[PDB]
């Protein structure tokens, strides 16, 4: 019966040495997992800046496409008139 | 062979690929059923973004391997 | 001396059933952790991509700014010479 | 975006354009980069000749697309 005890001792010992490994390993995990929500936040933030930078670019496109057509029509005047003088 | 392509939304589709298939191809197999442009796709496997030229075999992607997808906003 | 060792053993039955059951409880969690931890490299990648996309748009716009102030300053000379 | 104007002769010229530019604009950009009269330039994409009127957009000519240039023999205009 004594040999039946010793095999339950040394067994429970290391069995504890294993539980202490899964716990010091879980703490490494938790530290990494505590970053997931922040990473999403960051993603949204950056996304937002982008969209912002996009509307600014999109509008700054009409402002330019209005000068072209304009400078064009205002070129017809400088062109169709000069030719008439010569 | 068959693999999985997952989004962070959780969505999971499957593609029938050959180990000798390029990332370029796989992207094109994603445009065919998801309609997503290949130039906005970014595939990830083992924490690494994958390259158009390399093949699945190169990054050692086996059957039922799970790849991760992330899309660009601009897409050149 | 019998009931003693017997009781000293019955305190080991549960003792191992306690740690095994526990160990099993912790393995089921390490699995849930690994699932979530696979997300990290993917989320980090997403951040960079949105970052690079931002810069591109900025740069793209920054040039559209210098080509629009060159199209407007030249129009200043299409009216000048005009009259 | 950037495009490539190739000739059967073998020469290749790269261009900086926008999907909103008109074929006319391009035949003008080519002249500035290669000093070639636009009234002599015939552009080919998808087997069709491009008109100075339409725009890349109309011909779905995306970024990095390849175009061909054939010069007319007339020159008489």
């Amino acid at each position: 019966l004594r040999q039946q005890l010793q095999q339950a001792e040394e067994a429970l010992v290391a069995k504890q040495e294993l539980i202490d490994k899964l716990k010091e390993e879980a703490e490494q995990h938790k530290i990494v997992m505590e970053t997931v929500p922040v990473l999403k936040a960051q993603a949204d933030i950056y996304k937002a800046d982008f969209q912002a930078e996009r509307h600014a670019r999109e509008k700054l496109v009409e402002k330019k496409e209005y000068l072209q057509e304009q400078l064009e029509q205002l070129q017809r005047e400088f062109n169709k008139l000069k030719v008439g003088c010569h | 062979m068959q693999i999985f392509v997952k989004t962070l939304t959780g969505k999971t589709i499957t593609l029938e690929v050959e180990p000798s298939d390029t990332i370029e191809n796989v992207k094109a197999k994603i445009q065919d059923k998801e309609g997503i442009p290949p130039d906005q796709q970014r595939l990830i496997f083992a924490g690494k973004q994958l390259e158009d030229g390399r093949t699945l075999s190169d990054y050692n992607i086996q059957r039922e391997s799970t790849l991760h997808l992330v899309l660009r906003l601009r897409g050149g």
